[PDB]
């Protein structure tokens, strides 16, 4: 317990990992620490323990090691973190060291990072409608609490906007589903990997301009650091935010910048230890590892905490065959994909509403917890833009003389959409004026074309002109 | 206004680490206060006692610069006892396995060990 | 606002002054509750 | 037309290099754990 | 038994040496947890253990102890209404142990060890017993579950029980060589239940659903597959398939799919009922559930489990239905296994045997006749999740030439939130001509013909959708504009259909013959019109148009007159415009 | 090491107009410039080379061609700096690792041109510093990693070069230094792609860190149409953090100016397509003329002429005036069709060529000339009526 | 092939408009072919019997039925002898490539025999640095009158 053995008898350094031999008291998945011949000491993990020697995983670099004075000591047999209440308001980095120059945290108890899958008996079926303040999600892919919904992003896209705008305006309205006023704020968990330095700069402005640093916990691993410690970022995190939630009844919102970097480091480390790849290179257990990662968040039935969790990475090419938004959206509950042809045109936020979706919307939408015609006014939207899209093709392959006056209305109908239900520069819509502008946007079609509103909403909502929705 | 708050945190967390880290320096002078004691005949064994059964078929130990003859009445029970003048730390400084390969440390500055795990214990103890 | 940062900072020394002499109280317990752990 | 047989072409090619690097892999491995066996004896 | 050590742990694989003698596939027990695990590879004196739970914190030395069994289930009353992890251990009870998370090492009995069971006797001292004789009944939540005699059991009765209260572990039977039978059995997952004899697909699988129901029916007994990128809505049409089926017990299987799909179903399903006989609808289920996170290797378990206690149920007499919900995770649990097994691949990373095992799993199902010599069907329908979509894939070919059915999903109809959204041109079915007789018996004597009209007609109307794109459809004719238009009507107002909707959930056979009657007489009607010379703007104007679109959301109990009126309505629309 | 990071907020100004108006790269920020083989990455970043306003320029020749950089040695001792007035020469640092040298040197000429920089950075300088191309140091990777029997990931290269690539971009940026003053450095590592496909993964990898994309298209080159940057495929991601340094020493209104140019090229960009199916004259008066003002922008401001003695370098000011004319001049237009007056004769107008050469306009004659054009354009519709 | 002849038989250097009036010392040429046909060598020998150049030319002939692994050292030899010639004897050396198809070529096949980590089509990953070892020796030196030229013809697969 006290005892410190330390292990001699390295065999192998190469990249990242490293063979210690003899060393059968090692635990699997064990915490180590490996000291060189200066002093330095670095950390690492077992992956492999064996008769003959184990294998180490270094968290650093391994400049200066040698096989003649470094040595590795044992830690700890599983790998855990320092949970309190106490660390709202603090940064660490990757690896779960504080970088705000303020003294090292006391923990309240300490809790395994790999975590332990929630029992599904134990689950609880999520209602709570969140208003985010945009258009494109609240109306036509509602995000409820307790749910994950990634950000398919892309190479220039602006998808840190879309979150920390999301993170600022995020709010439910139990006025509307009348389960009195508690008003309580989302406290934020921020998980960086590989992040560069302009994105970091523009996040840490925006919550100390929004003020919401004093109920927040970071976790950053700069691009420039190593790439070993990303395994366990994500699960630093995903640990404080079940601790916090499930023992304090918090409210936590996840935000995880880069999968991909952490595939790149999943990838690093599976291709080191040759194993037989799955997919242009990424491990076979790829989508086991990530689902490790993803079904951590939901809500707990008999706790009143919850984590939502809004995981983003960047589609190379933007390719959504891309093995890692592959696996990526048949894990999570839905997904938000951003379009480039929008943002070249000036849109913001460029969410294509096609290939998004939320799979547990309807589970919070109707008539106890938002408006009653939500549903249909959604669906009779995608339609009339579906419809909008095929006759763009139709003008491009014949000539539009031949249009009919139906066919005009669509793309008119198309083009209005695209400059005034998606469009909105940093501002927050509450639900009724997003359905309101949405109704304004159906009434530039006939009745008999909205085939899926039911007749008595037509009746109360219809013809509205969006002429009068601004002075 | 939040400035205000983070301030009073801020304070407030500075010290309280730095109450703690008084603590932690009492604790070494009262650590490094054992040599002379009494006790300190029966702890040194103690300490080699713990290291020889964690480590199985040990092959030597080290011991102070002195030669502790404390530790040396247990030459019947292993085999070969070495000094140690650079490892000054108090304790049983090293445990030489059979193979080469392996060392054992039972000694002083295992506060380094326990002191992550009772420092939240002594903080409530404070307050 | 200027007010609000001179009375703020003040009441931090105030408070982290009070912690202080709240701790110092009951210091020699705490190191020998350390010391009776750490010992075997 | 042009513009659809450039694609396929394309698309053909991108396809080619995928299975050829897979390929690749698998000779490596296959040889590595060959060769560490005969090392092994 | 064989006790060995561990020799080395990568993962979720453990070496274990000193375990000569050691069976293939044979469960084992690793570390000092209990762990369990399956060998799966014998060497020399060595044997690779793959562990079904995770094996953080073990150490080399730990001993490896072998049960001398492969994986196998306890069949009998008490499972019913259950829900049960990959290898059949209620999760209520670990629940009620453990806490909100699962901890590895947690052992439980998949039958209850303590209920109650009001046990009637049906055979008598001296008789003669086979595999899958009748021994006696015991109630279960209106069921009558039929105890029943292992299928490697046959002698004679020396004693029997009087009807009485017995627990599951009471023999209730005593054979002359003494083997004593109990209320339940074991099975091994991996060997299929012997039958008497396979019979032929004679009736419908009636799935609730108009375009599965009419296009491309499934027959008791048979198979069908639901392939699809993920979004397009292959877990809503499975759980409407368990909720509104006629089968009398639904078998659901969770391999490693979304948790709150899980929890959605636990929670919905004790409030509706069983359409059938009334009683709630989680008294006809067994859910077996293996969510995401849950451990790897456990999957295939799942499958097998599942597929096993089906059989049981066909053995009692029953017709039961069983969906899979992802068989693409079950060949990535394969691969995992055997990327850990450093085996060569096939194609695409899968292992060499991964059609065989599909294979030996998709021909379970069937129409037999027990061994008891009652009648008893399975029926299989389990969802293709292909990585890109792409239907070139492994797992996609290999299930394409082992199913009766095939149900594509198209993502360009996910996209429009058009539902159900199954691509038409893409789906086939080999049970449409075996099941002629029952729909003449059944739903009405020209049935066929007009299934055969609507189906030419889509092929007509997907023929000229070439022409349509190549010109717009402002340049086709007064004749092939009518049949665009009567397509985008059978599309518009037939195929589709809304699982959330009160009504239109569920669609009866006579509905769906009612509404095509109705459209094929409007396009007689219109054909005779443009033969006459009238303008086709004019026809896509008539009341009964919007008539047409909705029928479908009319409650079964008012459709009779509903569409006797609105077959007149098309009747004079026409006879008094011209 | 440093003490702080600080947030980029004055531009790098190249000289090139396209680059330095359209897709602006602030000091301390990264650009990368993909492009196939004879783009002009190699012309491009040269000019850079020789008319920044960094006070340091590191040129670190990885794994190219020897012959450039002896016409780096011969030209640059007898031109002059900008800043100071003296030799070129006396401002830049070379480090050449030409294509026969030998292979694994590469990896050592990237790593050293970064060191100096981050040096002169520490002296409180602003240093440019321009990686010829990474694709070498890439292929250079690759070639260790197969003498030492790894698994490849892509293409052959090893799993670790994207974490590669990102230690060497992230040493950018405007910093306070240890002696507590400021400095900055500028890296604009330029990408070969095989076969000119942006999908390799060496331009991926670059992709996700670098705050400016700069792509070269070579059907573009083969119209001798040079800078050659694809302005469609293109984007910049500092454009909206320089307004402020714009409205202060540009003109109060050259934001709206430059949204104005981008709005009029992205719409004729629209309509190529329709019209190269139909011809020019089905159109409407209105799209015609769009077409033309956008032929005017990519022949008149877009291009420019390295090698010409006026043309090669251009200030900020230069292309306002731009700006401003073609403005002014398609503001007339419409108007004057809205009055009546035929595309053709609009078309043969002479003010055009006063438009057309005045990028060849030095800096010393630019204002009256810009002026002067000014008047003619505001009278020449005005008697057209 | 006929393109390459003219270049070599009409190359002229017109010092009179440069301003030099240095007499125009002929070129000397030197032809390296790596897995050429009979057709083509025969054409290449009577085009340079006929215009008189056969004198200043050293040929290094790789004739389609040699050996594959040798066509890796002619272009090596023949750019040895013209640098020599140019860099110690103040010649104006021409040097022409017959097909740098067939060398790449058989690089790729030796490659293959190695076990080489491949490129983008199967080529060896060096096939860059093995190509600018041969394109880059050709050239001008300062303090020195001779100078090297490369002409090197190759055939785009699938144009
Ligand atoms: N602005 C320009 N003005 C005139 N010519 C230009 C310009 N930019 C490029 N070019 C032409 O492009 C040619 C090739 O450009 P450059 O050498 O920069 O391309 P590259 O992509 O770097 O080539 P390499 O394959 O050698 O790396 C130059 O010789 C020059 O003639
Ligand atoms: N038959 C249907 N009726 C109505 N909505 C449907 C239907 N099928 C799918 N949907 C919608 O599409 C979504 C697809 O989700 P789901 O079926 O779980 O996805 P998957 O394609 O992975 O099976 C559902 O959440 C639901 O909103
Ligand atoms: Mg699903
Ligand atoms: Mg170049």
């Amino acid at each position: 317990d006290l005892l410190k053995k330390e292990y001699t008898g390295i065999t192998y350094i190469s990249g990242p990992l490293l063979f210690v031999e003899n060393a059968k008291d090692l635990a699997y998945g064990a915490i180590v620490d490996i000291k060189d011949g200066t002093g330095r000491v670095r950390g690492g993990q077992v992956i492999e323990v064996s008769e003959e020697y184990a294998v180490i995983q270094v968290f650093e670099e391994t400049t200066g090691l040698d096989l003649a004075t470094t040595s590795v000591s044992l830690v700890e047999d599983v790998a855990r973190l320092g949970v309190s209440k106490e660390m709202l308001g603090r940064r660490f980095n990757g690896i779960g060291k504080p970088i705000d120059g303020l003294p090292p945290i006391t923990p309240e108890k300490r809790l395994p990072i790999t975590g332990l899958p929630l029992n599904p008996v134990a689950r609880r079926k999520p209602e709570q409608f969140i208003q985010t303040g945009i258009s494109t999600i609240d109306v036509m892919n509602t995000l409820v609490r307790g749910q994950k919904l990634p950000i398919f992003s892309g190479s220039g896209l602006p998808a840190n906007e879309i979150a920390a705008q999301i993170a600022r305006q995020a709010t439910v309205r139990p006025d509307l589903s009348g389960e009195g006023e508690k008003e309580e704020p989302f406290a934020v968990v921020f998980a960086a990997m590989g992040i560069t330095q302009r994105e970091l700069s523009y996040f840490i402005q925006e919550f100390e301009r929004t003020g919401a640093l004093s109920r927040s916990v970071l976790f950053l691993n700069k691009a420039d650091d190593p790439t070993i410690e990303r395994i366990l970022t994500p699960r630093m995190a995903l640990t404080v935010a079940e601790y916090l939630a499930f023992e304090h009844d918090y409210h936590v919102l996840v935000i995880l910048t880069d999968m991909t970097n952490y595939c790149e480091a999943l990838r690093e480390i599976g291709a080191a230890r040759e194993e037989i790849p799955g997919r242009r290179g990424y491990p076979g257990y790829m989508y086991t590892d990530l689902a490790t990662i993803y079904e951590r968040a939901g809500v707990v039935e008999g706790k009143k905490g919850s984590v939502t969790q809004i995981p983003i990475l960047s589609m190379p090419d933007d390719d959504r065959t891309h093995p890692i938004p592959d696996l990526t959206g048949y894990i999570t509950e839905g997904q938000i994909q951003l379009s480039r042809e929008l943002h070249r045109k000036g849109i913001y936020p460029p969410i294509d509403p096609l290939p998004s979706l939320s799979r547990l919307m309807n589970n919070g939408v109707g008539k106890g917890k938002t408006r009653e015609d939500h549903k249909q006014v959604s669906d009779q939207l995608y339609s009339a833009y579906a419809n909008g899209v095929d006759i763009r093709k139709l003008v491009a392959i014949i000539g539009e003389d031949a249009l009919t006056e139906n066919d005009r209305r669509y793309l008119q109908f198309a083009d209005a959409f695209e400059r005034f239900f998606i469009n909105q520069g940093q501002q927050n819509r509450s639900i009724e004026e997003s359905l309101q502008i949405a109704w304004a946007l159906l009434s530039m079609l006939p009745q008999g074309e909205l085939k899926r509103i039911s007749k008595d909403h037509i009746g109360k909502y219809y013809g509205q002109k969006l002429e009068e929705i601004w002075g | 206004e939040s400035a205000g708050e983070l301030l009073v945190a801020t304070a407030r967390t500075q010290a309280r680490g730095e109450v703690l880290e008084e603590v932690r320096r009492r604790v070494r002078e009262a650590l490094e206060a054992l040599p002379q004691k009494p006790e300190w005949p029966e702890v040194v064994r103690k300490l080699a006692l713990e290291a020889l059964e964690a480590l199985p078929g040990a092959k030597a130990l080290v011991a102070n610069p002195e030669d502790l003859p404390h530790l040396e009445a247990l030459a019947r029970e292993r085999g070969v006892e070495l000094q140690a003048e650079p490892a000054l730390r108090l304790g049983v400084r090293a445990v030489g396995a059979e193979g080469k390969t392996q060392v054992e440390n039972s000694l002083l500055a295992r506060l380094d060990r326990a002191w992550d795990a009772l420092s939240s214990k002594v903080a409530q103890a404070l307050w | 606002t200027e007010a609000l940062l001179a009375r703020y900072r003040e009441r931090a020394e105030a408070e982290a002054k009070a912690v202080r002499e709240k701790a110092m109280a009951r210091l020699d317990e705490a190191v020998a509750l350390v010391l009776k752990e750490v010992l075997p | 037309i042009p513009g659809i047989r450039a694609q396929i072409r394309f698309i053909q090619q991108v396809l080619e290099q995928r299975e050829r690097e897979d390929t690749f892999r698998l000779k490596r491995i296959k040889g590595k754990i060959e060769a560490r066996e005969a090392e092994e004896e | 038994m064989i006790q060995g050590v561990i020799q080395k742990i990568a993962g979720p694989a453990v070496i274990a040496k000193g375990m000569l003698g050691a069976r293939m596939y044979d469960i084992c027990k690793v570390g000092e947890e209990g762990l369990v695990g399956e060998i799966i590879r014998l060497d020399g004196d060595t044997a690779f253990v793959q562990v079904y739970e995770d094996t953080s914190g073990l150490k080399v030395g730990e001993p490896v102890v072998s049960t001398g069994l492969p994986l196998a289930v306890e069949l009998g009353p008490g499972m019913l209404n259950g829900i049960y992890d990959g290898i059949q251990r209620p999760l209520e009870r670990i629940r009620e142990k453990t806490g909100i998370y699962i901890t590895r090492g947690v052992v439980v009995h998949a039958l209850d060890r303590e209920k109650k069971w009001a046990w009637t006797p049906m055979v008598k001292p001296g008789d003669e017993v086979r595999g899958g004789m009748v021994l006696g009944t015991v109630p279960e939540f209106g069921f009558t579950h039929k105890i029943l005699v292992p299928p490697d059991v046959r002698g004679r009765v020396k004693e029997v029980k009087p009807a009485g209260e017995y627990t599951v572990e009471e023999p209730v039977v005593v054979l002359e060589d003494g083997t004593e039978l109990k209320m339940y059995h074991t099975w091994p997952v991996r060997r299929a239940r012997p039958v008497q004899r396979k019979l032929d697909p004679n009736t419908p699988f009636l799935t609730g659903m108009r375009i599965l129901d009419v296009l491309f029916p499934v027959a008791m007994g048979g198979t069908a597959a639901i392939p699809g990128p993920f979004g397009a809505g292959k877990s809503v049409t499975q759980q409407s398939l368990a909720k509104w089926s006629n089968a009398d017990v639904v078998v659901y299987v969770g391999c490693g799919e979304r948790g709150n799909e899980m929890t959605d179903v636990l929670v919905e399903f004790p409030e509706l009922t069983d359409p059938k006989t009334g009683g709630p609808l989680m008294h006809r289920t067994v859910l077996i559930a293996n969510t995401s996170n849950m451990p790897v290797a456990a999957r295939e378990a799942s499958i097998y489990v599942g597929v096993t206690i089906a059989e049981y149920f066909r053995d009692q007499g029953f017709s039961v239905a069983l969906m899979a919900d992802s068989t693409s995770r079950w060949a990535e649990a394969l691969r995992e296994i055997s990327s850990r097994l450093e085996e060569m691949p096939a194609e695409e990373g899968y292992p060499p045997y991964l059609a065989a095992r599909l294979a030996a799993f998709y021909e379970r199902a069937g129409k037999v006749i027990t061994l008891g010599g009652e009648e008893g069907a399975v029926t299989i329908v389990g969802a293709v999740s292909p990585p890109g979509g792409d239907m070139s894939e492994p797992v996609t070919q290999s299930t394409l030439r082992i199913v009766g059915a095939f149900w594509r999903l198209d993502a360009s109809l996910a996209f429009r939130r058009h539902f159900p959204a199954i691509n038409w041109n893409g789906s086939y079915s080999l049970f449409t001509s075996a099941l002629d007789p029952w729909y003449r018996e059944n739903v009405a004597e020209d049935y066929p013909e007009l299934r055969d009209a609507i189906s030419e007609l889509l092929q007509r109307e997907a023929g000229l959708q070439e022409i349509v794109q190549l010109v717009g459809p402002d340049a086709l004719q007064d004749a092939e504009r009518l049949v665009i238009e009567v397509g985008r009507i059978i599309r518009e107002d037939f195929l589709q259909q809304n699982a959330y909707h009160e009504v239109d959930a569920y669609c009866s056979m006579k509905k769906a013959y009612g509404i095509m009657k109705m459209i094929l007489a409007f396009y007689k009607e219109a054909e005779a019109a443009i033969k006459r010379g009238v303008s086709i703007d004019e026809i896509l104007q008539l009341p009964v148009l919007e008539r047409i679109g909705r029928a479908r959301y009319v409650s079964e109990e008012e459709f009779p007159a509903y569409f006797e009126e609105a077959m007149k309505e098309i009747q004079g629309a026409f006879k008094a415009l011209a």
